[PDB]
């Protein structure tokens, strides 16, 4: 029942239009979902999906470590 | 302090082929797409191609699509532009520059290379000719039309340099026979007219040719 | 699929509060940046952290920059950025001049020069010289007929001294076609002004 | 007990180090798999994901079809 990244109890769906932070998290919150928290991808095999998408702090998912207000990236909604 | 520095433009007839290259230092030039943005003389900037940071996606404004192809060796930290097939709409200042966010992403660009020139012509080297522009307590105008040169650019100067005040050198237009065309005018006392001679001296380095031109009055 | 900056071009002095719009014909997911450039340079990335007097405001299919207060290193051309759809894409673009005095042209008119005759080709050349503003408007006219597609026109860059600007318009004749009339005549238009000046060969 | 896409019976893993086409094929072959069948992938919403990695047929998997540089890739059929 998943299309998408199933981990544990969450379902990760993939948008893969590139949008800023602010329409993305809009755009999941219109489907009664979250962009992904980072702690809980970080230590996972999904971070090798989640790479350079938006997280639900407003910064893009990075694992190895500019204006985040106005750059696009893609997304993934879950919950 | 993030350096750009491209090269590899220069005159090509139509048809033929020119391969740009853009040397990056001071960032982490994996880590970040690159793009090429295209200024025409006297026009607007033109957003031209974009490779991703690994490579992978590269895309294409339609003007160009099947004559250009943008590629990157991130070892060697330089991006090239194949250009194909050129026409003279082409013609163009070329500039690199670097996204600043990292990864899989579209930003803006917070770098920029110094440009480098690419001109689409079948025309060949000439220097230009010089004519008088002779003028006839006012205030009397003169000047020098050059005429029929290419490529860019000519310099011209009044006197050997002596005379800058009230000189205007309008920019170079190109003419219908893919020629370009200038013209210097200076507006001086008509008093001055019987005692001050004036010169232009019109330096065209692309040809190594210099041509100074005596303006009398009719 | 069109996008316009309004207005194309403005004046402004020192210490104002400047306004540039851009807009865009649908909904362009975001836009990017706002970009400086003088003459000869590179193009520069504009940003609202130094206290920065820049700012943008986008909604949808507006783009808006806004400058609190314009230094004389300020006077440049501003073009808006804006990605959609696996592409990006400039604004037509908005230069920024200084603001002055109105001052009419001097009208100075050039008959080909007999030792470009003797080429075959005649040049006519008409001068406007340090006039302000920028917007002027110039018409050949050989005869009393107007002329349309025969003629080029080239503008100088802002004075530094006086923020004047000149112009020039050459009109390019067959020898055959100079010899084949009279009254060459250039006029400008300004305002409610028109000035016509005029040689007959 | 797929740590990956699955979808109808079979299970992607992806593999983020970038190799080239021969490589990555030798290496899903170690563990008895084989890369993507664009035929299966292509009108699914694994398109999205398996785009631009390497197919079974030597190219990369593209929405659209109609340069051999390293890519990403996934492994099927354990």
């Amino acid at each position: 029942s998943c299309n998408g990244l199933y981990y544990q109890g969450s379902c990760y769906i993939l948008h893969s239009d590139y949008k800023s932070f602010e329409d993305a998290k809009a755009n999941c919150a219109a489907e009664s979902s979250t962009l992904p928290n980072k702690s809980d991808v970080l230590t996972t095999w999904l971070i090798d999906y989640v790479e350079d998408t938006w997280g639900s702090d407003g910064n893009p998912i990075t694992k190895t470590t500019s204006d985040v207000s106005q750059e696009v990236r893609k997304y993934f909604c879950t919950g | 302090q993030v350096q750009l520095v491209e090269s590899g433009g220069g005159v090509v007839q139509p048809g033929r082929s020119l391969r740009l290259s853009c040397a990056a230092s001071g960032f982490t030039f994996s880590r970040h797409g690159m793009h090429w943005v295209r200024q025409a003389p006297g026009k607007g900037l033109e957003w031209v191609t974009v490779i991703s940071y690994d490579g992978i996606k590269k895309y294409y404004t339609d003007s160009v699509k099947g004559r250009f192809t943008i590629s990157r060796d991130n070892s060697k930290n330089t991006l090239y532009l194949q250009m194909n097939s050129l026409r003279p709409d082409d013609t163009a200042v070329y500039y690199c520059a670097r996204q600043d966010c990292g990864g899989d992403c579209f930003s803006r660009f917070d770098s920029w290379g110094q440009g480098t020139l690419v001109t689409v012509s079948s025309a060949s080297t000439k220097g230009p000719s010089v004519f008088p522009l002779a003028p006839s307590g006012g205030t009397a105008a003169l000047g020098c039309l050059v005429k029929d040169y290419f490529p860019e650019p000519v310099t011209v100067s009044w006197n050997s340099g002596a005379l800058t005040s009230g000189v205007h050198t309008f920019p170079a237009v190109l003419q219908s026979s893919g020629l370009y065309s200038l013209s210097s005018v200076v507006t001086v006392p008509s008093s001055s007219l019987g005692t001050q001679t004036y010169i232009c001296n019109v330096n065209h380095k692309p040809s190594n040719t210099k041509v100074d031109k005596k303006v009398e009055p009719k | 699929i069109q996008m316009t900056q309004s207005p194309s071009t403005l004046s402004a002095s020192v210490g104002d509060r400047v306004t540039i719009t851009c807009r865009a014909s649908q909904s362009i997911s975001s836009w990017l940046a706002w970009y400086q450039q003088k003459p000869g340079k590179a193009p520069k990335l504009l940003m609202y952290k130094a206290p920065s007097r820049f700012s943008g405001s986008g909604s949808g299919t507006e783009f808006t920059l806004t400058i609190s207060s314009l230094q004389p290193d300020d006077f440049a051309t501003y073009y808006c950025q804006q990605y959609n759809s696996y592409s990006l894409t400039f604004g037509p673009g908005t230069k920024v001049d200084l603001k002055r005095t109105v001052a009419a042209p001097s009208v100075f008119i050039f008959p080909p020069s007999d030792e470009q005759l003797k080429s075959g080709t005649a040049s006519v050349v008409c001068l406007l010289n340090n006039f302000y503003p920028r917007e002027a408007k110039v018409q050949w006219k050989v005869d009393n007929a107007l002329q349309s597609g025969n003629s080029q026109e080239s503008v100088t860059e802002q004075d530094s001294k006086d923020s004047t600007y000149s112009l020039s318009s050459t009109l390019t004749l067959s020898k055959a076609d100079y010899e084949k009339h009279k009254v060459y005549a250039c006029e400008v238009t300004q305002g409610t002004t028109s000035v016509t000046k005029s040689f007959n060969r």
